Order: structure tokens, then C-alpha cells, then sequence
RNA sequence: GCAUUC
RNA sequence: UCGAAGGUGGGAUCGGCGAUUGGGACGAAGUCGUAACAAGGUAGCCGUACCGGAAGGUGCGGCUGGAUC
RNA sequence: AGUAACUGACGCUGAGGAGCGAAAGCGUGGGGAGCGAACAGGAUUAGAUACCCUGGUAGUCCACGCCGUAAACGGUGGGUA
RNA sequence: GUGAGGGAUGACGGCCUUCGGGUUGUAAACCUCUUUCAGCACAGACGAAGCGCAAGUGACGGUAUGUGCAGAAGAAGGACCGGCCAACUACGUGCCAGCAGCCGCGGUAAUACGUAGGGUCCGAGCGUUGUCCGGAAUUACUGGGCGUAAAGAGCUCGUAGGUGGUUUGUCGCGUUGUUCGUGAAAACUCACAGCUUAACUGUGGGCGUGCGGGCGAUACGGGCAGACUAGAGUACUGCAG
RNA sequence: AUCAGCUUGUUGGUGGGGUGAUGGCCUACCAAGGCGACGACGGGUAGCCGGCCUGAGAGGGUGACCGGCCACACUGGGAC
């Protein structure tokens, strides 16, 4: 555009859609739990993925994916949620932390243990 | 925090020399580990990060430290390479090293480390400390007869001095009439590529 | 261009105004 | 219409360059007699001379092309232009290609050329670069 | 001894009724890292012999880049095939700060110092020609004088003229360590 | 003339 | 006299829920056709109008981003 | 286009705005040969709300309004060198 | 800071294997060497040309910091290892359990899952989530586009606005030079000094792009007063549709 | 602008009042003005700045501490 265009209208950034909104701009969210179940993931993929739906502080509904292999969450349970994308599922964008709250590290971890809560063996 | 592990696996994995008198690397040119033999696919970040892992692996300065060394540098009115290996020289356990009182840069830290130095008359116990010029550094008339320095009175020859140290007297007295410009400088590096790895 | 681009729009337009004649009446007795 | 004399002797001089052409004809113009005269002395164009045509003076720019066909200007930029007029001071004086070619800047000395102009710690308009 | 660089190895195919017939396309960048550099791209049905005809391309394609210094003379913008390529100048110590294939194109041509910034297509293969592109475009102060009809101090800025001076005392340091 | 699907 | 809070009144405006109802997106191996892509078996598409379970059909004007000759 | 008789930069573009704007469609009043959405039959087909056939109403035409869309296309804004 | 030097054809144990061995690895064991920081003793502040001049008065504080003693003595973890992107193999489940930032890895031979050995990057920290800038020339002033990729209004006329051919004189508003005032300190940046070094702190320049006042220039833009006919319009004589 | 008209102490004048001081600041009369696509009047959000973060720069984001202004002090009003 010609220069007097640009002094009449200007320029206007493309608008940034605001991502991980439930969290309310905080790094994490305590949540209690309604429902703990599998859901399927997209055609390409199959499995069983563990998820929670759990209702934030924040005042919202949220599904949230449950990371390690073995959970003991179920109704009423109070959990921390964090952002995390996983592609695999359809809605899902909050994943619970796990050794936090009622959420027990998943047994017998060995690496990557600061991501599941598992202590150091001594 | 001071990196303590294996010394000899550091110059292994970069192919060259670091301590120049270890045996074990000679024998042995190959990186370590189960696959240190094998064919690794070439690319111009391993060679630049490998030129910075020889610079701070030789002198025992970590990551956090060597990258304000950088800054510091780059900031410098000289071209940033120089400035940065000028640098790392001014450091006092470097000096000590050059200066013979030492075998090793290890050994060099330990040494100012656990105060057996004194510069322009006050001790100092920093290893990281940068000498100026006309600094003056003695040693403390408790550590003159210390078994391991009289080892290095009576070793001297191990390496050649350069020319802006000198030692003076057999009280083992080192002077810096200036800080080394490149020439002066002799280290297995190319350093252009450190300066090419901190513009990524 | 390829028509497919014009067809998308086209499906769209023709679903659109056949839902408008459905509703035609409705649409005025609930505006009034 | 015709909005920018300037920027069309510019564009003469740019396609009659490419075209290998040995002369161009303008419509006279002061301010265009000035730039020619920079242009020569900066060793860009040959020569320039002024005719007379029909109701005006006519400029003819004769260019200057070396030994085996090699144009002796490279690039022609008109820089300030109506409305987003551009204006530097003698401390911001514009570099055209670090400092191999020339800016033109009007001041109130007289049309100088960049390096005149920082000599003289004059600023003023940046009319065109030639390089 | 020439420095080779192979930029790029890209998998193509024809196809026939008898399925895909694989074939392969080597980039090669050689140079003397003095300010000639040539880009060949070879093709084969196998990856050595790709490499080797892009090679002898290369070598068929050298062509000199204008270095005052180990620098580039002036700021440069080559554009080709989409590819665009910004060159500038830098001071001594900067280093090459250019992206991949650009690097390439530089570290053979035996530039040490320069910025280079791509802003059009990242396809390897035409932003090596951008590049190249913006190299022809490099001028010689001597022949921005001569096509001019000036002098040399009048041409150019004092300083591309210091740096110049001293370029020539480190080539005659190296003739007379050299034939000493 | 007619000839839908995978 | 002015005057906070309070009372009364008719409107503005921003939302939440709402029997019922509209379309949208996505989902595994469901039902019905086969409209488009080859002249896709009636060239396709655009505006508009009427019609038909559905894709869509037909009229009028337009386009080639239409094959064969 | 020719002639330069005349004026002496009066030019260019134009946010909004105003006007014009194929065909279909709409309102009132005329007209209605041919053609022809819808609508009937016939045929084809598994079906055939189609293509093909026989008919056929709005409309196509006129007067005066309205509507303001089209692949309104050179898919290419206007002025000047 | 958690140690330093030396130390073999290279132990045990762990893990691979072409059963040759190869890795861990000079690593360890061992043999000497120095006790920084912690520990146990004994000295012990500056901050006070202060205050009261009555002669006493430091909250921090018996702290910081000196001088002795004992002995490697008390002191390493975290992430990652398909490509980006540095670092690979074995075993265990076989589209499961699970991984994932993106592309994508799991279907009884996985360098991508889990564990182990080995490796790499960082280190008293290492990762993850959230948030902003960068990469993104992806709102493009610097620095992008509109025949077919997203993008020329269906076409005109014209209001505000934007823009303006040649030439003389003049103003000095834009522009430009110079000087003065101001642009607090801190910050930033250059230098230098003080803390054992550094962080930090202090001193002196610069920076503070601006704005206001005085004075200078008049090429260019603009205002004002003129001139000109090449743009634009009119007249006259022909002409095609 | 998916917010186009708003304003009647409102715009201006004179005589009084009021204040430390100028002024519709207040008041009586008189004139019919004033502000708006160089976005008036509305709606949403927000203390502002020296600075800070990022960035080649231009720019973007931000205003914790430290320093300067402003505003408020259970909520609303008032004066002494
Ligand atoms: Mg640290
Ligand atoms: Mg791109
Ligand atoms: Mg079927
Ligand atoms: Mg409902
Ligand atoms: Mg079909
Ligand atoms: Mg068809
Ligand atoms: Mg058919
Ligand atoms: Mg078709
Ligand atoms: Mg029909
Ligand atoms: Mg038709
Ligand atoms: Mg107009
Ligand atoms: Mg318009
Ligand atoms: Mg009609
Ligand atoms: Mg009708
Ligand atoms: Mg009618
Ligand atoms: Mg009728
Ligand atoms: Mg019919
Ligand atoms: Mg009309
Ligand atoms: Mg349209
Ligand atoms: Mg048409
Ligand atoms: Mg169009
Ligand atoms: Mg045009
Ligand atoms: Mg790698
Ligand atoms: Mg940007
Ligand atoms: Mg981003
Ligand atoms: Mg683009
Ligand atoms: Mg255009
Ligand atoms: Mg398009
Ligand atoms: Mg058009
Ligand atoms: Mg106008
Ligand atoms: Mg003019
Ligand atoms: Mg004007
Ligand atoms: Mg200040
Ligand atoms: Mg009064
Ligand atoms: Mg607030
Ligand atoms: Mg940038």
C-alpha cells in the first residue's frame, strides 16, 4: 500500500489466539475429578489413553490426560493440571502432574523420573 | 562446581591433546564408550561445539562463566576470538600453569585455590582472579618449602615460559609485563568457531 | 484455479438458501 | 500527469542504459541540468549539453559505455519522492554501496554529493543514489 | 587442495508402470578458499557418482569473488529463482554468520567474515544461486575507478582503502615467509 | 440405446 | 437553596439459564443413491428462479477455468 | 485528425457519497405468435422427482416503477513518462 | 568446593560380542601430596575527623576477617541420546502397555515404548508448565503482495483528503548548520577505582535520539506576488461509427 | 462505528458574587453559539514515567524491585 494509505488505516497485527485458557494465566491449576476413563485416539493411532475430566479452580470444565504407565485417580480425587498438548487426542490440552496433590508417582521408574514424581531409589 | 570425573575421556572424545602428556590418549585417539569407534555423521555444530568443549575443558571454566567470558569479549574493542582467549590466559591458575610452578591446570586450581599465592602483596585464593599488567605474584613463605613446590623448583623445564610471563628468582616470582596477543598464545584451537557457535 | 475451490463455496451457498426457503415462514412470525 | 521530473530523468537514463543507447533527450529542467552536471563530474555520464526545442530547452545526456560494451552506471534509485520526502543529517548521510557510489543531496550550498556534504557538515534532501 | 562441501542429497523419482524409479541429486560447492568458488549439481542413480558429476560441475563453473580483506567489499543482494540473499560487509573476528547453504557458498569462497541473511525461499538449491547471484553482483574498487574514470581515492572510503593496505602487506608477509 | 458400486 | 443514602417509575445496555428447534465440526467396517474429476458417460462453473429423499434437475443470461472436429 | 485562433497548471486520483448497471425476480396496467421454469403424461431404468418425446403455466414482449446481483472476466484499478 | 600428582598393555564387577575379545577406564585399587569451603581452638574489626564533651557511647557482633590443629577427611545431581540437535547398543512387552514440540514411533527381530550398559549436554542445580520478544520479510517504516496461489470495488462521476509542468522574485514554515538552556538521580555505555575475584558498589565522560530561545544557509518541499505554453480545457474546419 | 451525531451553564458577552489567583468557577440578564469522520458522544480496558525484557536495528512486549509524579485510605458525602 501507498504510504498516505498507510498514514490514514496503518498496520494491523494478526491477532494471537489465546492458548491454554482454563489455566486463568497460571502455570497450574488444582482440580477435582468427575470422571476417570479411556478414550481412543485419532484413526492412525490405537490405544487406550488414560484420561480425567476435572474441574478447575479456574471454574471450568477441562479433560486432562493422565502421563506414566499406571494411575490410582478416580472420582473426587485432587489433581494438578499443567498444559500439555496431545496430538493423539481430539480435545485435549491440560495434562495432570503427576506426583502432586493425590496423584502418586508411577512405580518403578528409573529415567526421565523428575517428569513422573518417582523418588530417587536409595 | 568444579567438573572431578576422568580426565583423559574429554581429550578422547575431541581428538586432541589437553593435559599434551597423557599416555592413555595416545593409545587410544578414539572417543570412549561401546561406540567410540563407530562413523559419526558430520556437522558444522558438532565441530563448532566440540571447538568450545576443547577451550573450557582445557582450562576448567564452566559453561555459565566461559559464556560471560564471551560477552565480555565480544564486547572488547579487538576481534572476539582474541579477546576471548586473552581472557581465559589472564586467569590466575592459567598463569600459574604457564609459569611452571604447576603440572597440570588442575593441579594449578588446587594450588591458588588453597591459598598458597599472593598477588601485589595481598593473598588470593580465586582461581578465576584475571592478572593485569605488572602484576606481581609471590608465594607464601609457608608454602616455599611444601614438598610439591620444592618438586617444582627443582622441575622446571617441562614446558617453555612465554614471553609476558617471567620468573624471576628461585622464590619462584612471577611478573606479566602485558597481557599475550594471539601470536603469543599457544593453544590447540580454532577459535573462530567458538565465536561462530554463541552467534547461533 | 481448480473448480473444486468453486464447488466448496457452491455446496455451502446451496445449502445455505435452501435452509432460508425452509424456514421463510418461520423466520417471519419469529421476527415479529 | 507527470508527477515526479526527477524521477522520470532518472528512469530515462536507467532504460536508455539498458537499451545501450548513446544519447538521451529530456525536457530541460534546472534542477535536472544540476543532477547532469554531478553525474559528470562523478564520472557516471560522458557529457551533457542543453538544446532548444519547439518551447522549451531540451537536455541531451550522452552515455558512457567502455571498451568492450560495459555500462558505466549500475543501479539508479530515486530516494526522496512526493510526499514521503526523505532528509538526513550531515552526522546520518546515506552510504550507497559502502561507499563505492554516490548520494545526491540537495542543500542550501548547492546539490552535493555525500561526500562533499559530510566534508562541509551540510545535510539536506536525499535526492537519488548512483551507483 | 580444494574444500568440498556437499550442501544437499535429495531422493527424486521418476515413475513407470513398472512402479518408482529412484534416483539421486547431490548439491556440491568446491573452492581454494581464495575467492573462487564454483556450485555444481550432479545427478545419478547412485549417491557417489551424484557427488562426483556435481563436482566436476563445479569445477566446469568457478568464478571469482571480489574479497577486500577476508571480507566482501560492499552489501550485496542477490536474488534467484525465489531465493534472496542479503551479503554485508563485517569487521574482522565477526566470523561467517550466514545460514546453511549459504555458509556453503561462503566457507569455500574463503570469506572469514561476512553477514548473510536469506529472505526468500529456503530451497537449498535456489538460495545457493541467490547467493552466488549476489557474489557476481561484488564490484572491485579498482574497476568501480577505472569504468568510472576517477582515481582510486576518489571512488572509495578511506577506510576500504586502509584495510586494503594492510590485506597487501599480510600477501607479501606470506611471499617473503614463503620463498625465504 | 444402455453401462451403478468397490 | 444545594445535597449522600433511600423510595417510586418507564426505559437503555451487558450477560446466564430455557421446553422446543437450526445449522456446523469430528467420529468405526451403517443405509440410499452416484453429483463432480476422462467429452465422468447430459461439458463444467457463475448469477437468478422454480422444483425434487439426497446428491441435484430444469429455465434465462453469462464465462472457458470445455473435450472432439 | 488537421489548424494553433483562445485560457494560462485551470491537472491527476478520490475515503465516504451519488448515478448507471446482463439475466432472473417483484409491483400495477397492457400484450401474448414462437419459445418455455413449474406442471402433466410417454419412453428409458433396479428406481428416473432427470437426460430424450408429446403437450404446457408463469416468464420471455410493451408502459412506468422496484431490485442492484453474474466466471458484471483481460479472473489484470486509474493517470503519466 | 566436593580434591591434586602418579598409577597398567590395564584387576574385580557391570554391559556388549563375530568367544578373538571390546567397552566402562587412569577409571578403580594402591603410593605419595594440599587442606580452600565446612569442623575444633585463639585473636578480632572498619563503618565513629561521628556523639556527649562527660569522659562514656556499634544494633549487626565475639559476627566478617586473621593465626594454629586433624584428615581426602563431611560435600552430585538432573535432563537428554530418530531428524531438527550433541550423544547407540542389548533385553522386555508386538497397534498392547506407552511415547510425542512437529513429522511421527508401538502389529512377537523397536537407535522413538520400559529397563540396563554406554554416551552427550548442563551442574548445586537440571527439567517441565505458564508468560513476552525472537526466529516470523508471517501487518513488511526499515522490509511483502493482488493474471492463474489469499487479494482490483461491476463501471463511472465527484466531496474531504493526498499529490503537482516550466520559470522570476521573496518569506525562512518544513529542511539544514551552529550556539545556549533544558533533557533529575539511578539505569545503559566508555574509562578508572574499591570490595581476595566476580556479582556488586563508587567517581568522571558519553547517552538522554527530544523540546524551547538566539544566530546562519535558501538547493529542495511549502506560503506569498508574478511570468510562460509542452499538461488540461475551449474555438474553428473536416471525418468514422 | 456491529458507538454518528453530542451539548442548553452548553458556547460567547456585560453587571455582580467567589478565590491566593485566572476562568460558567458561581449567579442574573442578553446573544445562538460550541464540539464532531484530523472519530465528537458512547462502550471496553488501564495508574503514568525514568526504565525493564527482547531485538542487527526499526520495532514488539512490559511498568516487579529501585527513583519521580498521580490517586485512594471499610463504602458514599461533607466541611472544619
Ligand atoms: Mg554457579
Ligand atoms: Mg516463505
Ligand atoms: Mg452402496
Ligand atoms: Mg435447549
Ligand atoms: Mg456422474
Ligand atoms: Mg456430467
Ligand atoms: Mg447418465
Ligand atoms: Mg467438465
Ligand atoms: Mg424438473
Ligand atoms: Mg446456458
Ligand atoms: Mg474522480
Ligand atoms: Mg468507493
Ligand atoms: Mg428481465
Ligand atoms: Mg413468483
Ligand atoms: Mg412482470
Ligand atoms: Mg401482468
Ligand atoms: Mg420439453
Ligand atoms: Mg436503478
Ligand atoms: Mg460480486
Ligand atoms: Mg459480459
Ligand atoms: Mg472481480
Ligand atoms: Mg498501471
Ligand atoms: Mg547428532
Ligand atoms: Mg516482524
Ligand atoms: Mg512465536
Ligand atoms: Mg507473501
Ligand atoms: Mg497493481
Ligand atoms: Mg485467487
Ligand atoms: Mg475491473
Ligand atoms: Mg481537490
Ligand atoms: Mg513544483
Ligand atoms: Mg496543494
Ligand atoms: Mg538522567
Ligand atoms: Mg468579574
Ligand atoms: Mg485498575
Ligand atoms: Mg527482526
Amino acid at each position: 500500500p501507498t504510504i498516505q494509505q498507510l498514514v490514514r488505516k496503518g498496520r494491523r497485527d494478526k491477532i494471537a489466539k489465546v492458548k491454554t485458557a482454563a489455566l486463568k494465566g497460571s502455570p497450574q491449576r488444582r482440580g477435582v475429578c468427575t470422571r476417570v476413563y479411556t478414550t481412543t485416539p485419532k484413526k492412525p493411532n490405537s490405544a487406550l489413553r488414560k484420561v480425567a475430566r476435572v474441574k478447575l479452580t479456574s471454574q471450568v470444565e477441562v479433560t486432562a490426560y493422565i502421563p506414566g504407565e499406571g494411575h490410582n485417580l478416580q472420582e473426587h480425587s485432587m489433581v494438578l493440571v499443567r498444559g500439555g498438548r496431545v496430538k493423539d487426542l481430539p480435545g485435549v490440552r491440560y495434562k495432570i502432574i503427576r506426583g502432586s496433590l493425590d496423584t502418586q508417582g508411577v512405580k518403578n521408574r528409573k529415567q526421565a523420573r523428575s517428569r513422573y514424581g518417582a523418588k530417587k531409589e536409595k | 562446581a568444579r567438573y572431578t570425573g576422568p580426565a583423559t575421556r574429554k581429550s578422547r572424545r575431541l581428538g586432541v591433546d589437553l593435559v599434551g602428556g597423557d599416555q592413555s590418549f595416545e593409545k587410544r585417539p578414539y572417543p570412549p564408550g561401546q561406540h567410540g569407534r563407530a562413523r559419526i555423521k558430520e556437522s558444522e555444530y558438532r565441530q563448532q561445539l566440540q571447538e568450545k568443549q576443547k577451550a573450557r575443558f582445557s582450562y576448567g571454566v564452566m559453561e555459565k562463566q566461559f559464556r560471560r567470558y564471551y560477552e565480555e569479549a565480544n564486547r572488547q574493542p579487538g576481534k572476539t576470538g582474541d579477546n576471548l582467549l586473552r581472557i581465559l590466559e589472564s586467569r590466575l591458575d592459567n598463569v600459574v600453569y604457564r609459569a611452571g610452578l604447576a603440572r597440570t591446570r588442575r593441579m594449578a586450581r588446587q594450588l591458588v585455590s588453597h591459598g598458597h599465592f599472593l598477588v601485589n602483596g595481598v593473598k588470593v585464593d580465586i582461581p578465576s582472579y584475571r592478572v593485569s599488567q605488572y602484576d606481581i605474584i609471590d608465594v607464601k613463605e609457608k608454602s616455599l618449602n611444601t614438598l610439591p613446590f620444592q618438586i617444582a623448583r627443582e622441575t622446571a623445564g617441562e614446558r617453555p615460559i612465554p614471553s609476558w610471563l617471567q620468573v624471576v628468582g628461585e622464590r619462584q616470582r612471577i611478573l606479566v609485563h602485558q597481557l599475550p596477543e594471539r601470536a603469543q598464545i599457544d593453544v590447540p584451537l580454532t577459535e573462530q568457531l567458538i565465536v561462530e557457535l554463541y552467534s547461533k | 484455479g481448480s473448480v473444486i475451490k468453486k464447488r466448496r463455496k457452491r455446496m455451502s451457498k446451496k445449502k445455505h438458501r435452501k435452509l432460508l426457503r425452509r424456514t421463510r415462514v418461520q423466520r417471519r412470525k419469529l421476527g415479529k | 500527469t507527470m508527477t515526479d521530473p526527477i524521477a522520470d530523468f532518472l528512469t530515462r537514463l536507467r532504460n536508455a542504459n539498458s537499451a545501450y543507447h548513446d544519447e538521451v533527450t529530456l525536457p530541460h529542467s534546472k534542477l535536472k541540468a544540476n543532477i547532469a552536471e554531478i553525474l559528470k563530474r562523478e564520472g557516471y555520464i560522458s557529457d551533457y549539453r542543453t538544446e532548444d526545442a519547439r518551447v522549451g530547452k531540451s537536455l541531451v545526456v550522452q552515455l558512457k559505455y567502455g571498451p568492450s560494451r560495459e555500462r558505466s552506471i549500475a543501479g539508479l534509485r530515486r530516494v526522496s519522492k512526493p510526499g514521503l520526502r526523505v532528509y538526513a543529517k550531515s552526522t546520518n548521510l546515506p552510504r550507497v554501496l559502502g561507499g563505492l557510489g554516490v548520494a545526491i543531496i540537495s542543500t542550501s550550498s548547492g546539490l552535493l554529493t555525500d561526500r562533499q556534504a559530510a566534508r562541509q557538515g551540510v545535510g539536506g534532501e536525499v535526492l537519488a543514489y548512483v551507483w | 587442495n580444494y574444500i568440498e562441501r556437499v550442501v544437499s542429497i535429495n531422493r527424486v523419482s521418476k515413475v513407470v508402470k513398472g512402479g518408482r524409479r529412484f534416483s539421486f541429486t547431490a548439491l556440491v560447492i568446491v573452492g581454494d578458499g581464495k575467492g573462487m568458488v564454483g556450485v555444481g549439481y550432479g545427478k545419478a542413480k547412485e549417491v557417489p557418482a551424484a557427488i562426483a558429476k556435481g563436482v566436476e560441475e563445479a569445477r566446469k563453473n568457478f568464478f571469482r569473488v571480489p574479497l577486500i580483506g577476508s571480507t566482501i567489499t560492499h552489501p550485496v543482494q542477490g536474488e534467484a529463482a525465489a531465493g534472496v540473499v542479503m551479503l554485508r560487509p563485517a569487521s574482522p573476528g565477526t566470523g561467517v554468520i550466514a545460514g546453511g547453504a549459504a555458509r556453503a557458498v561462503l566457507e569455500c569462497a574463503g570469506v572469514h567474515d561476512i553477514l548473510a541473511k536469506s529472505l526468500g525461499s529456503d530451497n537449498a538449491i535456489n538460495v545457493v544461486h541467490a547467493t552466488v547471484a549476489a557474489l557476481k553482483l561484488l564490484q572491485r574498487p579498482e574497476e568501480v575507478a577505472a569504468r568510472r574514470g576517477l582515481p582510486i581515492e576518489d571512488v572509495a572510503p578511506a577506510g576500504m582503502l586502509k584495510a586494503r593496505r594492510e590485506s597487501e602487506a599480510l600477501a607479501a608477509a606470506a611471499a617473503r615467509e614463503g620463498s625465504a
